[PDB]
RNA sequence: CGGUAGGGGAGCGUUCCGUGUUAGGGAGAAACGCGUGCGUGAGCCGCGUUGGACGAAGCGGAAGCGAGAAUGUCGGCUUG
RNA sequence: GGCCAGUGAGACGAUGGGGGAUAAGCUUCAUCGUCGAGAGGGAAACAGCCCGGAUCACCAGCUAAGGCCCCUAAAUGACC
RNA sequence: AGACAACCUGGCGAACUGAAACAUCUUAGUAGCCAGAGGAAAAGAAAGCAAAAGCGAUUCCCGUAGUAGCGGCGAGCGAAAUGGGAGCAGCCUAAACCGUGAAAACGGGGUUGUGGGAGAGCAAUACAAGCGUCGUGCUGCUAGGCGAAUCAGUGGAGUGCGGAACCCUAGAUGGUGAAAGUCCAGUAGCCGAAAGCAUCACUAGCUUAUGCUCUGACCCGAGUAGCAUGGGGCACGUGGAAUCCCGUGUGAAUCAGCAAGGACCACCUUGCAAGGCUAAAUACUCCUGGGUGACCGAUAGCGAAGUAGUACCGUGAGGGAAGGGUGAAAAGAACCCCCAUCGGGGAGUGAAAAGAACAUGAAACCGUAAGCUCUCAAGCAGUGGGAGGGGGACCAGACCCUGACCGCGUGCCUGUUGAAGAAUGAGCCGGCGACUCAUAGGCAGUGGCUUGGUUAAGGGAACCCACCGGAGCCGUAGCGA
């Protein structure tokens, strides 16, 4: 690797160095690849809930000139249409699905490019799981500030484990995301200010996405 | 279940495609009144001719599943 | 996502209307009329920026003609100009018209040079 | 040079903005939208059939139906997966290796679909093989097995599935063989 | 380097989403009114003895996205 | 060759002709010009005649067709 | 018995339309009507597929495939088998025979298919499996309860700002004079049900049950199958027209049989019609409870934010509108004056009068005041030139308003060979108002992989999404009916 990574113990002293080496998008297309990967994500996340009534859903037509003036909806000699108030909506939204597709390998590429950009931030950690027994948020934040994470700026903890105490201890900070590999999004990696890995985690990422 | 385009069947019993991808058809006029057509003519009307570039549009538009190189 | 047209209309209209200030009658009121009237204004304007260049030459030439005809019985615009040229002077018609009104003695001098040399 | 949600953006040329017809003339196709004046092509709704010329008898109609199709003679269908020796050369076959069908899915040179799944294999001469390979297929072209037996390769031809023949026609086809046999001996 | 039908290239704006529970905002936001300001233009930027709480720029995404014509259509107000 | 449009009512003028009455701003063809889709000047006004093909600015200059008594730019010029 | 939105099953069953006309065909067994039942319905335990290798009731999705085919071979219609998933479940009865009757019935026995059963003899017997009153059980639902942590300053109000602190298994949400993790109700977490409901286990009990040998004589669903005709439906339009189901008429065979394998015959394979019943996977929203929203915000969203199916209109079936925002709080203006009331002007309330026809308040339209200007004048009302007069400036030679007179100047749109047209259209102003979406085919531009590329349905810490899912599909051989 072209850069080391600091490994800090639970106190915050630097114990070691690691290397996270991934498949990177060629320099030209990176911004496109990632971009696309992101767009796709956000677009599949979308639920078309916007619904209208077409000209034929609208209640209570009959085909005829109106016999008497409906104040605001029509006048005396007029024909039924979309062009009234209360008329159908021409080309209005119907419930959709926005779901598009992207190649698996392209996906993974975006993920890798993202995380391989984020190596100017990232730490590693000595796998703190045991130091939490009773869930304590106060404690988690203590630990954070020891590692130099401002409990403001939106950081990402990528671990293998969800140890219940840790899981709950982090639940209520708005700026943390605690990710298993089961939930790992391009989105959150892009979104995070600081990246945090464990040893097992680096071992995982450097394998799945390893450059040959 | 979407809608996939339907092959126009009356055009696909008429035209086909050669291995290199060009469209061909039969020639019209050998079925009857043969006696009065000279044998040289009768031979000419028996072979397979490549369809006239002009028609390619209509043809192509009605046979969406036919693999066709227009030589680009 | 429904989109009302909102103000995007009335800004355009208002910015048009500003143009049409001081048009008599309904050319200063109704938007629909005001539109047309704006176009025609801009149009005549463009036209007469071109007419202009024709017109002042018209004028200047006329004034020059009058200014010279005072001197000789037989003398013209045409004769004059011809002589300005066979004497190699560059003064164009704006300048001779302005010197005709604003410094008449000067034009008399010029004429005296042209005559002396044509003599 | 780090990626965030804000430094992202597309590649020039990728997403090209769409024509929105019927807005303004200065823009694009305004008014008419690029349909010109009137008539049937500029009218809303389903057009006329794609193969239809004006009522003059359409090209596809005035031309005679293709030979076999025209009557309902069943169309021709590939009955073997053809492989030439080219492909077998290119692939990673070391000597002694069994070619067969399976070992060509393994190295992926043939990816068969449903119809092709159910099919047998056939070997067609093209390209000059250099190696001794053990081949198993249901058929060969003449040229094929000529070049193969020339190179020193063992050609194992696989049994096709038996055709069920009723007893009487066995008696006939066997009566034949009895005749040939009594004659030669 | 005139230009209709028509084709191609480059842009502006509207509402909404991501960044974002953003910058900014009862020391006055949106809007409304103004400009000796800047644009090829769509428009932008600045200003307010109006207004009273929201909401830019940038880099991206999506459309119920731009009106002067439809004997359009609904309200309002004229003329006679 | 690919992708992908409109057009498929034309008008007059010059020339060659046919129909008609060597009638029609008539009608129908042929080789051209302009209008269509072309602004400017000359034609009193005046799609199709003459000059000329308008990127834009200039209170500069030279010319085309056409003009030089006054309306209205230039000779109330010269010689037959 | 009646009621019941959509879905479903059965019964009747169109037409515009498409075919650039139309009659076969299409629309479409759609709409509509009628009847019926359910939370789903229907279908369903091989007289089935297939092809010489195998599968093992039904339904639903992906795929095969717009393939084979059908078709005035026109418009169009359009499979299945293999393959991948979801989901799984198999049972009662007739007849032979044995009892009881005169019957008709009842009771035992008996239910299968590379055959069973009845018949005649000899062996095994105890476990296993299915159903289920009663009842404390388990869980959930129908009320609830406990629930951490802040202060002062700042112009009506502080949740904002500057400055200090704190909780977090709680930084969901709503409210509060102004935007709040720490003010209220709440949330995480944790407790809680006398009564009823629901899924589950258990629950006495009720059910069933094996094994072999001999015997082609007994049974194995009759007005049935088939056949002749008339039709219907199967992707399949009478076609060589199978399989399926009905009118009229005829009319079999029992396992040494009968049916199916796309006329038909032979052979082989597969199966057992003419008795029933069955859960799930799938469809739907008059609704109920949670949740999300690149959904609306009073011309929108339901027709309906107020008497909304109301007012009103119609004999009747039926049609069918409009009217939202004083303020934080009514503190909704005591008292005096004009004064018959309404309405107003003061005072008082209030941050503001925002004063009840009350929040921002554009345009048309109606005026009032101030600056310049029109009564010898011909004009799509402008424009270039600018006399005279006036106004706010800081680059005072500029800007802004007015406009003596001269020049030039045939509204806009549509549509036409061609228009100022006496050609169409618009009273004016503001809103609403049109190349949209889904799915496929072709082409282009961008990426990704090219150790060929890619997955579909499906599964997913709810979605998204990691990771799966190679069934398929595209490219690797053509020629030929
Ligand atoms: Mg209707
Ligand atoms: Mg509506
Ligand atoms: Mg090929
Ligand atoms: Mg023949
Ligand atoms: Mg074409
Ligand atoms: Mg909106
Ligand atoms: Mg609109
Ligand atoms: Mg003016
Ligand atoms: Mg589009
Ligand atoms: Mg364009
Ligand atoms: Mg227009
Ligand atoms: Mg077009
Ligand atoms: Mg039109
Ligand atoms: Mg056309
Ligand atoms: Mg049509
Ligand atoms: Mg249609
Ligand atoms: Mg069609
Ligand atoms: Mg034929
Ligand atoms: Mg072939
Ligand atoms: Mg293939
Ligand atoms: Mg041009
Ligand atoms: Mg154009
Ligand atoms: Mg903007
Ligand atoms: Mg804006
Ligand atoms: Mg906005
Ligand atoms: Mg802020
Ligand atoms: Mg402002
Ligand atoms: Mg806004
Ligand atoms: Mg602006
Ligand atoms: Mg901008
Ligand atoms: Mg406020
Ligand atoms: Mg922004
Ligand atoms: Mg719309
Ligand atoms: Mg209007
Ligand atoms: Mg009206
Ligand atoms: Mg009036
Ligand atoms: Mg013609
Ligand atoms: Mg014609
Ligand atoms: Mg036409
Ligand atoms: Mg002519
Ligand atoms: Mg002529
Ligand atoms: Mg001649
Ligand atoms: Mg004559
Ligand atoms: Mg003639
Ligand atoms: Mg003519
Ligand atoms: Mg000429
Ligand atoms: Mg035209
Ligand atoms: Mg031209
Ligand atoms: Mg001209
Ligand atoms: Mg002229
Ligand atoms: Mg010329
Ligand atoms: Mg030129
Ligand atoms: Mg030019
Ligand atoms: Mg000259
Ligand atoms: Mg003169
Ligand atoms: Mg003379
Ligand atoms: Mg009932
Ligand atoms: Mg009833
Ligand atoms: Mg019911
Ligand atoms: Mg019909
Ligand atoms: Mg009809
Ligand atoms: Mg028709
Ligand atoms: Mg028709
Ligand atoms: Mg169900
Ligand atoms: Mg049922
Ligand atoms: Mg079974
Ligand atoms: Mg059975
Ligand atoms: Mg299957
Ligand atoms: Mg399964
Ligand atoms: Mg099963
Ligand atoms: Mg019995
Ligand atoms: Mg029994
Ligand atoms: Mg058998
Ligand atoms: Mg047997
Ligand atoms: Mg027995
Ligand atoms: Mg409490
Ligand atoms: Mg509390
Ligand atoms: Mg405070
Ligand atoms: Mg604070
Ligand atoms: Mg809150
Ligand atoms: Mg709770
Ligand atoms: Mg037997
Ligand atoms: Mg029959
Ligand atoms: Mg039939
Ligand atoms: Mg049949
Ligand atoms: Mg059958
Ligand atoms: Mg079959
Ligand atoms: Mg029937
Ligand atoms: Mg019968
Ligand atoms: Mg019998
Ligand atoms: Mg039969
Ligand atoms: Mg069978
Ligand atoms: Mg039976
Ligand atoms: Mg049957
Ligand atoms: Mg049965
Ligand atoms: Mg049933
Ligand atoms: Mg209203
Ligand atoms: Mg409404
Ligand atoms: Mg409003
Ligand atoms: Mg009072
Ligand atoms: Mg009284
Ligand atoms: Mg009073
Ligand atoms: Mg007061
Ligand atoms: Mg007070
Ligand atoms: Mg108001
Ligand atoms: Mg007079
Ligand atoms: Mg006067
Ligand atoms: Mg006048
Ligand atoms: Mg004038
Ligand atoms: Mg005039
Ligand atoms: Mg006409
Ligand atoms: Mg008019
Ligand atoms: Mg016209
Ligand atoms: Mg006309
Ligand atoms: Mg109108
Ligand atoms: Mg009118
Ligand atoms: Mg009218
Ligand atoms: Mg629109
Ligand atoms: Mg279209
Ligand atoms: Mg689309
Ligand atoms: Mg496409
Ligand atoms: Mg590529
Ligand atoms: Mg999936
Ligand atoms: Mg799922
Ligand atoms: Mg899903």
């Amino acid at each position: 690797e072209l850069i080391p990574l600091p490994i800090l113990n639970f106190s915050g002293e630097k114990v070691g160095e690691t290397f996270l080496n991934l498949k990177t998008a060629p320099s030209e297309t990176a911004r496109a690849v990632v971009h696309r990967g992101l767009i796709t994500h956000l677009q599949n996340k979308r639920r078309g809930t916007a619904s209208t009534l077409t000209r034929a859903e609208v209640r209570g037509g009959g085909r005829k000139p109106y016999p008497q003036k409906k104040t605001g909806r029509a006048r005396r000699g007029s024909q039924r249409s979309p062009l009234r108030p209360g008329g159908g909506v021409i080309f209005g939204p119907k419930p959709r699905d926005w779901t598009i597709k992207m190649n698996k390998k392209e996906r993974r590429l975006a993920l890798s490019t993202a995380i391989a950009s984020a190596v100017g931030n990232s730490f590693v950690v000595e796998e703190f799981a045991e130091n939490f027994e009773k869930p304590k948020t106060k404690d988690f934040i203590a630990a954070m500030q020891r590692w130099g994470l401002d409990p403001a700026e939106k950081s990402l903890f990528f671990l293998m484990d969800l140890v219940e105490n840790v899981e709950k201890s982090g639940r209520n900070i708005r700026t943390l995301k605690l990710l298993t590999p089961r939930s790992l999004n391009l989105f959150d990696v892009l979104n995070a200010e600081k990246l945090v890995f464990t040893e097992g985690t680096i071992q995982y990422l450097n394998q799945r996405y390893g450059v040959d | 279940k979407g809608y996939k385009m339907k092959t126009h069947k009356a055009s696909a019993k008429r035209f086909r495609v050669t291995g290199k991808g060009k469209i061909v058809r039969r020639r019209a006029g050998k079925q009857h009144l043969l006696a009065k057509k000279n044998t040289k003519r009768k031979n000419r009307l028996s072979k397979l001719i490549q369809v006239d570039r002009s028609d390619y549009d209509n043809v192509i538009g009605a046979l969406p599943y036919l693999k066709v190189n227009r030589k680009v | 996502t429904r989109v009302k047209r909102g103000y995007i209309a009335r800004r355009r209209r208002k910015k048009i209307r500003f143009f049409a200030s001081s048009f008599r009658g309904a050319h200063s009121r109704l938007t629909r009329t005001i539109a047309q009237q704006k176009i025609r204004a801009l149009v005549s304007a463009h036209r007469d920026r071109d007419r202009q260049k024709r017109d002042f030459r018209r004028l200047w030439i006329t004034r020059i003609n009058a200014a010279i005809r005072e001197r000789g019985v037989y003398y013209n615009y045409s004769k004059f100009i011809h002589d300005l040229y066979k004497r190699q002077l560059l003064l164009n018609r704006k300048i001779l018209a302005q010197i005709a009104i604003l410094n008449p003695n000067c034009i008399y001098m010029i004429y005296n040079e042209i005559i002396k040399k044509e003599d | 040079t780090r990626f965030r949600l804000d430094n992202l953006g597309p590649q020039p040329g990728s997403r090209k903005k769409g024509k929105r017809k019927g807005r303004g003339h200065a823009a694009g196709q305004g008014g008419s939208c690029g349909f010109g004046m009137r008539g049937q092509k500029s009218r809303s709704g389903p057009g006329i059939m794609r193969g239809f010329e004006g009522g003059q008898m359409p090209l596809y109609r005035r031309i005679p139906k293709l030979r076999g199709i025209a009557g309902g003679m069943r169309a021709g269908l590939p009955k073997y997966v053809p492989i030439n020796l080219r492909d077998i050369e290119v692939a990673g076959f070391k000597e002694g290796e069994e070619v067969s069908l399976e070992s060509l899915k393994a190295k992926g040179i043939i990816n068969p679909s449903g119809r092709e799944r159910r099919l047998p294999l056939k070997i067609l001469g093209e390209g000059e093989l250099s190696t001794k390979l053990q081949i198993k297929a249901r058929a060969f072209s003449g040229s094929a097995k000529e070049k193969l037996e020339a190179a020193g390769c063992s050609v194992t031809v696989l049994p096709g599935r038996k055709k069920y023949i009723k007893e009487s026609v066995r008696k006939n086809l066997a009566r034949a063989d009895e005749y040939f046999a009594k004659k030669r001996a």
